[PDB]
């Protein structure tokens, strides 16, 4: 599945940090969300994360020569190699 | 039950739009998602360079433009790098659980022209938790740096790990044929060549010609002793038929892992083994009718190359469609989707031929890693893509395919680009998945 | 408010996996949709061969196969036919409303080789209502039959219907252009040449380095007017000034509606208009320092070609990318993306280019037919294929676009192709939506 | 929205008429199920019936050179140039 709903719901969530100053960590947001939705569509939503967690901008250390690590999820086999979405852009 | 060698990872240092990164390639699977321009093919890229450092092969024409014997234009890289120093480097973990590390460094000479100066090297010993970005740069300042092959040596000098540079690529690889990663053994330029062209014919993917025309080339093996037990009446010309059978033997293996394949309306590949009919005359004489001068005679009638036995075979692939059982491969007569699925069958059989032929110069705890791509994936129905997977499990083999759309497959590794501006300068920003399913 | 003229269907008679087939054109997007192997490029291809039935260019590579100069390689559209009578009819509907049917009879030629005999006609007056196809086939015992143009001659003689069968191909084009459908005037093999090579460069996509070398032959118009007004001091110079200008104004035009443009990292493209320093000086000497001998010194010093302005101009194509802003395009630098999205806009200003270099031998009241392809549309990401299609809309443009998916846009009509088998014969189910959005 | 849950719910509905003699008329059945769901996924949806009718068999009339004709739904623009499935395949 892919809703547009879910999607504008799933803007509502991420974008929730945009505002405060609280970076975006995939890790623990997708561990987060996931646990909402069964592993139905579990690759499908936390791709939607991914994609839109990019939109609202980058991560800083990305540039300063630091390997990111696999942080896993689930009691399963679930990773995600991503930084930590510092700076965000308007 | 041996263990096979697996490659690692793949990082760019200071590569355009990507300073330092490292992408994790999966035990099977690995694809590489994001849109047009977003950097996909330059990572393949730099894999293919640190692979094989020969600026004489190298050469990235762009997809659109295949079947091209351009042989002037610009060849390609020079632009995917940055200014300065760059690297390009290879993580490979050994049959023996080895962690060995063969890169390249990239360096575009003095801002003049677009020529590009490289470097092969290697590293060992590093520990599996050291990250490969962090042996390649500093910390300077609060400010990152990356650092020269002279400051590599330093750096690893009065350590355990050992930083070796070559200075003839033919060490170099000369050393991953070792250390058991590359299928083969790249000797000389002639072998290079090869080695490339086969690399170069699954990024771009379909049915390579330079390798049809000349398939016995890529298949048939040279038995190291037909001519040693020789040179020290019909004999040969039973130990020779005695040896194009026991390879047509071998080839008729391969050949059954490609009955049941499933591309576009091709249903099957063989590798059909027929023999030269002149050859076919001059083996019915030594038979039921100085040496070398002897049979240079016969084959007149009706040197030395009369002895090599793969000179007298003649191979041809061939599809198998629902309609007419079993035609010649032709690309003009096949869609895309089955074009890139027969050539990539093909290369099935050269890397197992390769692998297999190379047994002896190779330890026996070693089986060389075995790594395909797949570049614009999307050209393949699910049906289609359905059988390379399969096909790439049962022979236990490793894929990266980049995908021009924002849906990659789930059986595997994902790693999304997403090229974005900052300091006015591009920055991929990636994102990788993996575990679901 | 001129109507412009639309292609209206597309009719395969007994082509392989098709006996008899129409394929209704949208308004404005058409998508085939089928996976590999099902029979959208040999549909594609039937359309070429009618619009063009020269078997001199007719040549369908595989794509993986496309910068190929191969020229002895089998031409691959024999086998896309089936044996016996063949068709391929085009139905345009006139800026008059004029529903006019072109197409060609395609036949094997007595199964002995793979080659293919082509003889091109023009049915006119058909009925609003009669289907194309119910003209090309009868109900022989209640089987269907292909009726031959010898048999066309006859049903249609005693009716109002205009059968022109054509003996040259030159006059095909030359219908074809009065009842306004091509852009151009095919007079000649150059002329046929040039139409083709872009038609090729559409279907493969990308970057034609052929039209791109000779970019002042696609685009530059031969002003009737420039010879005869000289023909019949400075003044030269002047007017051939005078003229440059007027062109590059021309160009300055097109040039705006590519401007905000998103092909991968590609944010527009300009036709750089450069004057050849060579003639550059000449034109400086005309003005500051038996006649076509005159300039044939002025050039040796520092013959009628030096009349011809075109011969002064020196094209060149550029795209923006946010970071060197407008660099010459090319290849080698650029994604298959933002290639193909490059190419495919070259060839809408060489479009524009021709139809309005061609309002004056044409009617007023007639404006030709603008139909573009895309094969392999997987390769854009839906971001590109967004600026293909805003594009299209914005200079009122038909478009066939081949997916290798089972997703199409949901702008415009979708024909679904899926290859079965029955009678152990190929037979392609199509089926066609529209309206949803 | 792509569903397994419709699609098998789907192949219901269309192997109905696979059962008896009945061909399918993808335009009445189309008419019929869209009907079901809104303007949401139309597209979507007929393009699984359209997919699924031609699994379960194909035309006979098809084979016999006579143009299929665009048989509009609603009360808007929806059209299917399609013939009927008659001779069906197990
Ligand atoms: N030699 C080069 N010089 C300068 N820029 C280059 C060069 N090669 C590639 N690029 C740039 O890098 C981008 C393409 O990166 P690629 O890795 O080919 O992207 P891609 O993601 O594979 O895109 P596709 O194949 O179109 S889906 C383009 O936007 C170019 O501007
Ligand atoms: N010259 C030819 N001779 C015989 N068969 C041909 C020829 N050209 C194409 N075909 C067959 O037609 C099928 C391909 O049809 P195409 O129209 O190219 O399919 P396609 O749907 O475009 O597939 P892609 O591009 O792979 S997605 C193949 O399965 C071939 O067996
Ligand atoms: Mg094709
Ligand atoms: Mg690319």
């Amino acid at each position: 599945d892919v809703q547009t709903q879910i999607v504008t719901a799933i803007q509502a969530e991420l974008a929730h940090f945009r505002n405060t100053a609280q970076p975006i960590n995939l890790g623990a947001v997708l561990q987060e969300q996931l646990a909402r939705y069964p592993q139905s569509r579990h690759f499908d939503v936390a791709r939607i994360i991914v994609d839109q967690a990019v939109k609202l901008g980058m991560a800083s250390q990305d540039h300063q020569a630091v390997y990111p690590v696999w942080q896993p999820i689930d009691d399963f086999s679930a990773a995600v190699q991503a930084h930590l979405i510092d700076q965000y852009d308007k | 039950m041996i263990a096979r060698g697996k490659f690692r990872s793949l990082t760019l240092i200071n590569w355009n739009g990507f300073f330092a990164r490292t992408f994790d390639f999966d035990e099977l699977v690995t694809t590489l998602s994001g849109g047009n321009g977003a950097g996909k093919s330059t990572t393949m890229a730099g894999f293919v360079t640190a692979l094989i450092p020969d600026l004489t092969l190298l050469n990235f024409r762009n997809t659109t433009e295949a079947g091209s014997t351009s042989s002037s234009r610009d060849k390609g890289l020079y632009g995917k790098l940055k200014a300065g120093v760059c690297y390009a480097v290879l993580e490979t973990v050994n049959s023996r659980a080895q962690r060995i590390i063969t890169g390249v460094r990239l360096q575009q000479i003095a801002g003049r022209d677009k020529k590009v100066d490289i470097r092969p090297f290697s590293l060992q010993n590093v520990p599996m938790t050291d990250s490969v970005i962090s042996l390649f740069t500093e910390q300077v300042a609060n400010k990152a740096r990356v650092l020269s092959l002279n400051d590599l040596k330093e750096k690893f000098e009065e350590t355990a790990v050992t930083f070796k540079p070559y200075h003839s690529i033919t060490d170099y690889h000369s050393f991953m044929f070792d250390l058991g990663i590359l299928p083969k053994r790249l000797r000389s330029s002639s072998d290079r060549n090869k080695f490339y062209k086969l690399i170069e014919a699954s990024l771009y993917g379909g049915i390579s010609s330079v390798i049809t025309k000349s398939l016995r080339d890529y298949l048939l093996p040279e038995n190291s002793g037909v001519r040693q037990a020789f040179q020290d009446a019909e004999s040969v010309a039973n130990i020779l038929r005695k040896t194009i059978q026991r390879e047509q033997n071998r080839i008729l293996q391969l050949n059954q892992g490609l009955q049941n394949i499933a591309f576009g309306q091709v249903k099957g590949v063989r590798l059909v083994v027929n023999i030269r009919d002149t050859h076919s005359i001059l083996l019915n004489a030594l038979s039921d009718q100085s040496f070398s001068e002897a049979l240079a005679m016969l084959y007149k009638r009706i040197g030395e190359e009369l002895l090599d036995y793969r000179n007298y075979l003649d191979l041809e692939v061939e599809t198998l469609r629902g309609a007419y059982g079993w035609m010649r491969a032709e690309s003009s007569a096949l869609s895309t989707g089955e074009a890139i699925g027969t050539g990539m069958s093909i290369l099935l059989m050269v890397v197992q031929s390769w692998e297999e032929e190379s047994r002896r110069m190779r330890a026996k705890d070693i089986l060389p890693c075995r790594l395909l791509f797949l570049d614009q994936a999307a050209r393949l129905d699910a049906m289609s893509i359905n059988t390379l997977f399969e096909l790439c499990e049962r022979l236990d083999m490793q894929l990266l395919i980049a995908a021009p759309e924002n849906i990659s497959p789930e059986r595997g590794t994902t790693y999304k680009l997403v090229r974005k501006i900052l300091a006015n300068q591009e920055y991929v920003h990636v994102v990788g998945l993996k575990g679901f399913g």
